[PDB]
């Protein structure tokens, strides 16, 4: 029972885009669907509501067709475009099934989100950069590689360790803007035993740019 | 009395034999008239459609023929009515429940072929009729048939037979085994007194009567809704405020029923000639309208599922509304054979609908569909007029299959059934029975 | 639209206290809800119809209130419990959200752990070097990092990121970007770190030097 | 008496204000009730499962802390009836239609608290008995209640709120309104006399109880089945054979409960204490074989949706019909307070099932799936054992939501209750008064 | 519309497998038993067996072990059918069927439009086209005949058409004869004697199994 | 399993006109369905459980039949008529379709307008000489076509082909392909076709002469 949201990343001020939810899970029909969005750091804000047949279609007060809701019950599939983009737009955008139970209605399931940035700037891919410890291999029980995922826009990207494999003793950190573009890090320790004696790579993927980079971590001989 | 119930109690539920089989015989005779008698109608509507085809250059012919086509189809049956059995005139339903009280008879040889063929003209040249009133005496009658034809002797298979036959008549006519034998059990038995009805021999004659029409109908629903949406306990309260509008106008509407059998009754004074006339022009009306706005004529079947689902604006239901009040009298109170059972549900779900469109914009918080309340209204005038709630009920059950509304359903009905009771109506059926028992006493 | 105001803003506890947030209706509202966003994390329906759990909602939780004023608590919170609380309500039409309670954790004390990178390899051939220090699992969150190159001390090009509290063990972790162009970096040879934590009164200071 | 007839005609359905009202809170409280008996019962098998937890190491002391933990509750529910109550044994439903004949007291003073907390007992510690029995007694009493506290005159009321305390309980118990009604005017009122219980007060209690059961259940329902398929009109004559085994068996399995009740009396000759320990081995006995075999056990509403969608195999529906006709008639017969009404159910199920997935391998032609098999035989040891079948019809289709199978259904309960009649049975419920009725008399 | 749209046929070697698919549009695909039937060339119509909406129960007519794999996707909303060890016996158009029933009695309720497989070991060959042209002394009357032979190609199908299809009237196109692991066929186009050679007359022929697209222009002899 | 035997294997028969073919089976068999195929096309559920038609079906179609004997029947045949017609039976298992029954229009007799093409050069230069013969637009389908090289009849190397009933004139066609190497073909010179049809005692011989 999952929700997965798409479409976002960049578009120009003045401009519009489409956000698809690709609902299952679930029998999709028969459940009225909504979208909520969460600007930077801050909360959540209602954008509207699509009855299973789109009888009915609310929205919170935008203006002309700011917003258009609209769902392909045929495809599992629910939509959002927005027009006339402006800063405000800039938000991560969650789809969200609806339910209740007394009948004060609630967000049942919601989606990981897409994330929308209004700017005029270019997509760019990242750079990255293996972190592997310098001529001093001055080993301890354990050992701390990282990554360094630099130059993209816009956010976000996702940095995993052996696909996930190596869950435990990963920190990523919030990026940071400068010169419009973002740089962060990502850290994993692993036993000493466990490297170089086996393979340690970071895996970062930026959907913006539709960009999957894999880098492995070598130590420097 | 200890004595005489432990004798009883360990002697419960043994219907005769001969009771039960016949039961069945009476059942499939029903189903097949049931089922005759709705080709008929079918085929009689279609003639009528093909004809208008032959003349669909020149408007004004166009609507001649089909004023004249449905007023010749009328007069036919009034006159079968008022020449050989006076009897099968209306519905039928108040005649069957007087012979369960022993206070009709019931005459097969004379009401069998007047009321089918005669609902045949009704019916079929689209007057605002149900098929029900026709099926019920039609049954009942069938019932006491086979008791004669088989002399079979004593109250309990008097009143037996004559019970299955009705409760296979209202189950053929709706494909609704179960509000069969619950319109028995609640609405048609003897309402004061013990009876030697067996519940077991009812059951087995609306099988029977319920497999003959699905042998020639199955894979088409009579009214096909869909699934619609569940309803919250928050959105209770809504239902029984419907309710109460059902219930303040259940007893208004019986008023102008009666009424208007009297009001029309002066029209002809109860010359043969006159009220055969009478039903020509309210026959042509009927077909007339069922060309140049069909939703205010005929059964009423075909606009409940787009009522339903919420394709009509507010101003068409008004409109549809108070011309099928209208449209409904005129058939009924007229005297033509033919049910206003049926006639019930559509104005009872274009009621419903307008107070869901209502609720829907009122409400937005509780995420309503216009449907749920035009599913709740259905049942909701028979409940208030009639006043067989659990019948009605159990029937737009079956005909919709949307039980998850169940609660909603039996809340405007009550909420029915409990205003009329206390704004001084009385159950429809009983108050013609009564009327009529009381011209046979002055 | 009901305007829903939720109380601290922002408060820290230690496992075992019992814990109570606030959210407040600018008019009457009824059966209002939480959702539980934990860091990097969808908000999660947690209390609904003002006081009924989620399956898979420990006990711990509890919601109440009606009228204007609704709180959800934690009777004896836990260290999971860190995340930012949402309530709603939706007994009026638009529905709304209150800004939010975050919940931070208190702990016992922990010491940063160092770890300094040089520039890559693949990094230099683009014209750019990063130094990178990685500082991880400390506690408290206030720490200072210090960049001395050759032994003076860099002010200029240093950024710094700190991770949300982790979500089971409660500390925090942070990283320190010095950013030099491929010659800059060059034109000296010692880069060393300095983190600076209650857990100690001496620096912990990492170090490498480019030859 | 034409010009009589004339007269009441024109006075139907004038339920006077009074009951109406009245009906409505006997409805809530009956509801309430059944929510409260519902959640307690559920409540003590949960502290028995935590229990086995504590003890999951050691298989016998496992298995002896299922026994005792069971044994002791039940004990404690067939103490509580001998002592206070001794009419609040069994299902209490044979008893509620007595009251309807005005032929046995409403002690309310003494059921609604032996009733209650004696079903808790047996219900809790996992026997083989049903919710209703309790639910209908227990909303027989607070009918009777509160009928004395309002000091309410005249036969109507009485046979009104009595009446529909006892509905209210079968729709709580089952989350089943229409079955509520159905019951009433089916089974439960005077068999052989008019009435002037109030059709349209009974409905307002069931609605009241059911929306109380809805405040504290929604978003679960007590057996989901699904959806399953059709039935063609070639397959039907199948679900007729099936209503014939349901009819010869019905009343053989009416002689064994009876019998049963007379054997087991034997056993403790009539004393509280031998009583007492007999029921405390038959607790101990099910809260063992919950663990050991759960299926042979409890309500058995768990099991219904498995049976029915072909999950268990024929070798293991067998064990489980027989296995429960057996813990079924020692729970039932024993006298501990609460239903075999429910148990039926779960008896009807298997069966069902048993005849479906033969009527699969042998008709590949029909494309059948042994589940509308199942729905049919639901209902179907109802309609031939105690002989309600338009109350078992329609309580199975609001419990499974199968408005398509109403035919094969029906074709079933009647088949069903034409063999148990033609075989010289009767209705359980009716020869549990009868029998109860020739005891208040031949000790004269 | 309600829609059946089976795939995955083409060209495999004996003893070779295949997997058949099969697209179901524009209904409730669960709920409804499925079924695949095959024609072999110029036969009768064969049953290969059926699924029921839950795959619980999956019959396959009197044949082998693990010859037919009836499966069901009923969130792709798609059927599939493998065949293995094939034989040329399994070359046959292959249809999807959804199942109904009137009283009772199982009928083949809707189809889809088939797909063809071709069990050989002979191997792809693109088509060599020639012009028809009539003789250099040719009667030249009303109406004048002309073709196109389209030479040694496998497997089926090929399809002609003349001037991209408005040459509409007056043309036939004849079955394809294998002979020596190759199929033969010829175009037939009849127009008036004004038409040609005053204007062009050309067939166009597609073989896509080859991915060959030719066109050939018909021109007087001499 | 139940074998179920269609009659007329084939038929014809002209438009507006009674035809009927039938259905036979090894047992005892119950509600029949039959479906309709045009070559190119999907069967079409056409009749069911012996006697019903399905939807859009003209009502010149009807069915009957009981036990082991049934039948089709289409009073007054159109020409879109023409299709072949299958039967089928799942009162027992498995279930079997019928072999089919061809149906075809009749119409008036038409004779062979035949036509005579040499190799194309295009051909000869890769070694191959192939001589077609077109025997367009005639009825009924039976005919005959003989080939002459230098007026010796010759029988090798040579396959025909028939088409289906044409669509619009309802006439046949049938072409004859007469293959050798070049070498062969550059030994004579006159090539005749000689089309033996119904529509007369005297072929129509085409031919040509390469000399
Ligand atoms: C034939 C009998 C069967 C019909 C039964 C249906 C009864 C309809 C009730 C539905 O709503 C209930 O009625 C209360 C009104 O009594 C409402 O206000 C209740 O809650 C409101 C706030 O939500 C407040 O106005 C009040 O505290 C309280 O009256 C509230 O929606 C709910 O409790
Ligand atoms: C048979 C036993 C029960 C009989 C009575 C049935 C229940 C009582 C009547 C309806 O219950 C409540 O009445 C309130 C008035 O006191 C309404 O107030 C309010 O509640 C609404 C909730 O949507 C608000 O929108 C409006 O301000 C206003 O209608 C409320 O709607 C409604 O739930
Ligand atoms: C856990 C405490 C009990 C539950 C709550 C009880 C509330 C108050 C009622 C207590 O019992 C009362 O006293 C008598 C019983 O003791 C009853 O009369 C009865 O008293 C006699 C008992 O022997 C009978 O013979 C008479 O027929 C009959 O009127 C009386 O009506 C009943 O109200
Ligand atoms: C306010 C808190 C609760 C306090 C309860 C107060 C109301 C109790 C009313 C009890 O009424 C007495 O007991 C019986 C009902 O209990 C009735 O007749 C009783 O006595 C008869 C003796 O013939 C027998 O029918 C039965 O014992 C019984 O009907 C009758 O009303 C009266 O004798
Ligand atoms: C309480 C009421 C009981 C409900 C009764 C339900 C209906 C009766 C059983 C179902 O009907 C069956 O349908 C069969 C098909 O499936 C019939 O086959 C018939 O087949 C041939 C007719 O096609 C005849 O030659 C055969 O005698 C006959 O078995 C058969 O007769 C009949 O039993
Ligand atoms: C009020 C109505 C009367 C009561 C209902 C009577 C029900 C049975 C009557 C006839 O139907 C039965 O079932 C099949 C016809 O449906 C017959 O043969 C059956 O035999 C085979 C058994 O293997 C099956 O495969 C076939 O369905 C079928 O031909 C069978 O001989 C017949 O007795
Ligand atoms: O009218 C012909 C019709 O009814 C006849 O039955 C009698 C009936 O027995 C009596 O009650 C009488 O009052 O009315 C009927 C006509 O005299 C015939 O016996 C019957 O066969 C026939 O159908
Ligand atoms: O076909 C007519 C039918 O009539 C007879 O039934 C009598 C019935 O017995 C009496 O109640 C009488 O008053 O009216 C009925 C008229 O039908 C016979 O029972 C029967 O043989 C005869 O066929
Ligand atoms: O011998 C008892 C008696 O029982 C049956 O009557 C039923 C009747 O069908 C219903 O009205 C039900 O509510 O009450 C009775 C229950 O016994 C038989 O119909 C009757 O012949 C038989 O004598
Ligand atoms: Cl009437
Ligand atoms: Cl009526
Ligand atoms: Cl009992
Ligand atoms: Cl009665
Ligand atoms: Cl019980």
């Amino acid at each position: 029972v999952r929700l997965l949201e798409s479409g976002g990343g960049l578009v120009q001020p003045g401009g519009s885009l489409k956000l698809s939810c690709a609902a299952s899970g679930f029998d999709y029909s028969r459940y009225w669907m909504s979208w909520v969005r969460q600007a930077p750091g801050k909360g959540l804000k209602w954008i509207g509501e699509i009855n299973p047949v789109s009888s009915t279609i609310n929205y919170t007060p935008s203006l002309k067709d700011k917003f258009i809701i609209s769902r392909d019950n045929a495809k599992d599939t629910l939509y959002l475009q927005i027009s006339k983009v402006r800063s405000e737009d800039t938000a991560l955008y969650y789809c969200a099934r609806l339910y209740y139970g007394y009948g004060y209605w609630y967000f049942d399931v919601w989606g990981a989100g897409t994330t929308v940035t209004v700017s005029s700037a270019k997509t760019t891919p990242p750079s990255v950069y293996p972190l592997a410890p310098g001529s001093a291999a001055a080993a301890a029980s354990m050992v701390t590689l990282g990554c360094l995922v630099k130059g993209y826009f816009p956010e976000p990207v996702t940095v995993t360790w052996n696909s996930g494999s190596l869950a435990a003793g990963v920190h990523t950190f919030p990026a940071v803007l400068q010169a419009a573009l973002y740089t962060l890090s990502s850290s994993v320790t692993v036993p000493s035993s466990s490297w170089p004696s086996e393979t340690v790579t970071c895996n970062v993927a930026h959907p913006a740019s539709s960009t999957k980079v894999d880098k492995k971590i070598v130590p420097r001989a | 009395r200890r004595r005489q119930l432990i004798r009883q109690l360990l002697e419960r539920d043994k219907t005769p034999l001969a009771i039960l089989f016949m039961a069945a015989v009476v059942g499939t005779l029903v189903g097949l008239a049931a089922v005759a008698f709705d080709k008929g109608v079918a085929w009689l509507q279609n003639q009528r459609m093909g004809a208008l085809v032959h003349t669909a250059d020149n408007y004004p012919l166009l609507l001649t023929v089909a004023f004249l086509c449905s007023a010749v189809l009328a007069m036919f049956g009034y006159f079968l009515v008022r020449k050989y059995a006076p009897e099968a005139g209306g519905s039928g339903i108040p005649e069957i429940e007087g012979a369960l009280e022993d206070q009709r008879p019931v005459r097969w040889w004379r009401v069998l072929p007047v009321k089918f063929f005669g609902g045949l003209g009704t019916l079929g040249g689209g007057m605002v009729l149900g098929r029900e009133g026709p099926t019920v005496q039609i049954g009942g009658n069938i019932g006491r048939m086979v008791l004669d034809i088989f002399r079979l002797k004593g109250d309990e298979a008097r009143h037996t037979l004559l019970a299955t036959g009705a409760a296979a008549g209202l189950a053929a006519a709706f494909n609704a085994p179960l509000a069969g034998i619950l319109f028995i059990i609640e609405e048609m038995r003897p309402q004061f007194r013990y009876t030697l009805i067996s519940i077991k021999a009812v059951f087995i004659g609306v099988i029977m009567s319920t497999i003959m029409y699905r042998i020639f109908n199955h894979e088409v629903a009579l009214i096909d809704v869909g699934k619609l949406s569940d309803a919250p306990l928050n959105t209770l309260w809504l239902y029984l405020i419907l309710g109460i509008i059902f219930g303040i106008f259940g007893p208004i509407f019986n008023k102008w029923v009666l009424g208007m059998q009297d009001l029309l009754h002066r029209v002809h004074g109860g010359n043969i000639t006159k009220w055969v006339l009478m039903g020509g022009a309210i026959g042509g009306l009927c077909g007339l309208l069922g060309f140049v706005a069909p939703a205010t004529s005929g059964g009423g079947f075909n606009l409940i599922p787009i009522a339903t689902a919420g394709n009509f604006s507010m101003g068409m239901l008004v409109f549809i509304f108070v011309a099928r009040v209208i449209t409904t009298l005129l058939c009924f109170s007229s005297g033509a054979p033919g049910g206003i059972f049926a006639p019930m549900l559509a104005l009872g779900t274009v009621l419903g609908t307008a107070f869901g469109m209502v609720a829907v914009e009122l409400f937005p918080q509780y995420h309503l569909e216009a449907g749920t309340f035009a599913i709740a209204g259905m049942g909701a005038l028979l409940a208030a007029s009639i006043r067989a709630p659990l019948t009605g009920i159990i029937l737009v059950l079956e005909m919709t299959d949307n039980y998850q509304l169940i609660l909603p359903m039996i809340i405007t009905g009550l909420g029915a059934t409990l205003l009329a009771q206390f704004t001084g109506g009385k159950p429809l059926y009983s108050a013609i029975l009564a009327r009529t028992l009381a011209k046979q006493e002055a | 639209d009901i305007v829903l105001t939720q109380s601290p803003a922002i408060m820290s506890a230690a496992p075992g206290d019992k814990v109570t947030m606030t959210c407040s209706a600018s008019s009457s509202v009824s059966y209002i809800h939480w959702y539980q966003q934990k860091s990097g994390t969808s908000p999660k329906r947690w209390i609904y119809d003002t006081s009924k759990l989620t399956s898979g909602v420990p006990v711990r939780f509890s919601g109440s209130g009606s009228g204007t004023s609704y709180s959800l608590t934690i009777n004896t919170m836990e260290a999971e419990d860190a995340a930012t609380y949402y309530c709603q309500q939706w007994s009026s039409h638009p529905q709304t959200f209150g800004g939010g309670t975050k919940l931070e954790i208190l702990r016992a004390d922990a010491a940063p752990t160092v770890s300094i990178f040089p520039p890559s390899s693949e990094q230099l051939t683009s014209g750019g070097a990063s130094v990178v220090c990685f500082l991880n699992n400390f506690y408290p969150k206030d720490i200072n990092v210090k960049w001395k190159i050759d032994g003076s001390e860099r002010q200029n090009g240093v950024l710094n990121s700190w991770t949300d509290q982790d979500s089971k063990d409660s500390t925090y972790s942070m990283s320190s970007t010095l950013t030099l162009t491929k010659d800059e970096y060059e034109r000296h040879n010692s880069y060393t770190c300095e983190a600076t934590h209650k857990t100690s009164t001496s620096p912990i200071v990492k170090s490498f030097n480019r030859a």
